[PDB]
């Protein structure tokens, strides 16, 4: 099903950190695709 | 049918960023735009529809592209 994900924190710093981690891992998993071509 | 998931980073139990990324493929442009909006609000007070104070917490909303393989 379609999904809507709401991420919440009282402090902007904590929200920033979660999103920063998400960004890192989302990019890493997407890079695995390219690695399969490289290797 | 549709799924709404709330991730309360201030709570005693929430899905890790690692596990969220394992579960879903996100459009990187969506995530980057939200991250930059958070930074702009924090650093320069720039308000955006992307990062709002709602019911006592700042929030962003993501619409995953897919379920990760």
């Amino acid at each position: 099903s379609p999904a809507k994900i709401t991420i919440k924190a009282n402090k902007l710093k904590d929200l920033k950190d979660y999103v920063d981690d998400l960004k890192t891992y989302n990019n890493t998993y997407s890079n695995v695709v390219l690695e399969h071509h490289h290797h | 049918s549709a799924k709404e998931e709330s991730i309360d980073v201030d709570s005693s139990s929430y899905i890790s960023a690692e596990n969220l990324a394992k579960k879903y493929v996100f459009n990187p442009k969506e995530v980057s735009e939200a991250y930059n909006a958070i930074v702009a609000l924090q650093n320069d007070g720039i308000e955006s529809d992307l990062v709002q104070l709602v019911n006592g917490k700042y929030q962003v909303i993501f619409y995953p592209e897919g379920k990760r393989l």
